[PDB]
């Protein structure tokens, strides 16, 4: 039982510590492609 | 009379045991020093760009 | 702010599992003395039935070797129960939890 | 942004951010996976020991 | 029980009961069959010289 | 006397060491589902 | 995973931990099956002798 | 037990080696469709 | 490490990391450079126009 308590990491944190990282991790790429939008504003500006 | 069977096999045992998690317990911690190296190299790339 | 909030909530989750390894030792420790204290009524039942004056002298020998190996095991016990590297029974001190 | 092109500062922040986010990502699954809160030591060596 | 699957301290704890159990059911059953009180001196030794 | 001593594992110990092995197996199967939930944002990216 | 798609690390613990997980499901049902903690001998052969 | 050892090919094996199999498809092909935009600035530069 | 259910050689571990990652913390602030100037090295001040 004492090894029990010291190893044997809890599900219920484990999910819930995945999951959000999962979220984090969508909406960091996400942000990612729209940063990685870069400036086709410059090229717009080329032609004026 | 001494014989030839070894006297403590238990503690032997024990201290074979202890030297193998003293060094991976070095091990590790090498490794959790270079991973916050790396993380910190990370950071001072993105600022010197 | 947010630094000495997660400074506390890291000290504090160390803090419950230095508890729970507390519980752990006190768990042992008991059982420990419940079997001794099984040993013990054990060994008042068997001088109950010595005491008594219709016993011979081979029967009361007989009753103390029983008597003797008892407390014999009492004597082990105590001795060689053991948590993480502690003799618990074996020493009169005092242990810190944090 | 508008100013310059050579570079993404935007972008080298959110790709720091998501290493970042990939260290516990990883570390969630294989404990998941595993089964043992204490994995590979490397965490704190005394509960390995 | 929802944290660990590793070990079940439950199972552990009604295994031991049930073997405490089993070790008079034993004795009883002994008794039962031979009709003795004292029998192969796991008992009171003096009873039975 | 001797030999079930020796031989005749407890059918208990076996019954919980099955269905803790079951669930581990279990569990691990669903977890390696989601991680064969390989890169895929990766594609989303692309496009970008 | 954001970084590569050649390999999957978790994907490879993953089934490291389930085969070994399974060796010990196989060794249990074949223990059940048969009734008998010595099996086969792949374990401590003096119980067996 | 000797045949299925040498045979039987893992599942969890190959699942994870048709998945990244799929992306690396996909992945060329989408980077296949921005190379087969070909050079048309070319043809911004022929009529200056 | 100051609970005192560690042994010896627990509290042994521990200070092998905490050592570790002193030795880090000194690491990075002897290190952290900017324009071959050790900001976290000196007691000065930059003056700029």
């Amino acid at each position: 039982e004492a090894q029990s308590r010291i190893q044997d990491a809890d599900y219920a944190t484990e999910v819930s510590n995945m999951s959000k990282a999962q979220i984090i991790q969508q909406a960091g790429n996400s942000v990612l492609a729209k940063a990685n939008q870069v400036p086709q504003q410059v090229l717009s500006l080329l032609q004026g | 009379s001494a014989g030839s069977a070894t006297t403590n096999p238990l503690a032997a045992l024990d201290d074979a045991i202890s030297s193998i998690d003293k060094f991976r317990s070095s091990l590790g911690a090498i490794q959790n020093r270079l991973d916050s190296a790396v993380t910190n190299l990370n950071n001072t790339t993105t600022n010197l760009s | 702010i947010a630094n000495r909030f997660t400074s506390n909530i890291k000290g504090l989750t160390q803090a419950a599992r230095n508890a729970n390894d507390g519980i752990s030792v006190a768990q042992t420790t008991e059982g420990a003395l419940s079997e001794i204290n099984n040993n013990l009524q054990r060994i008042r039942e068997l001088t109950v039935q010595a005491t008594t004056g219709t016993n011979s002298d081979s029967d009361l020998d007989s009753i103390q070797d029983e008597i003797k190996s008892r407390l014999d095991e009492i004597d082990r016990v105590s001795g060689q129960t053991q948590f993480n590297g502690v003799n618990v029974l074996a020493k009169d001190g005092s242990m810190k939890i944090q | 942004m508008a100013q310059v092109i050579n570079t993404n500062s935007l972008s080298l922040i959110t790709q720091n951010n998501i290493n970042k986010n990939q260290s516990a990502l990883s570390s969630s699954i294989e404990r998941l996976s595993s089964g043992l809160r204490i994995n590979s030591a490397k965490d704190d060596a005394a509960g390995q020991a």
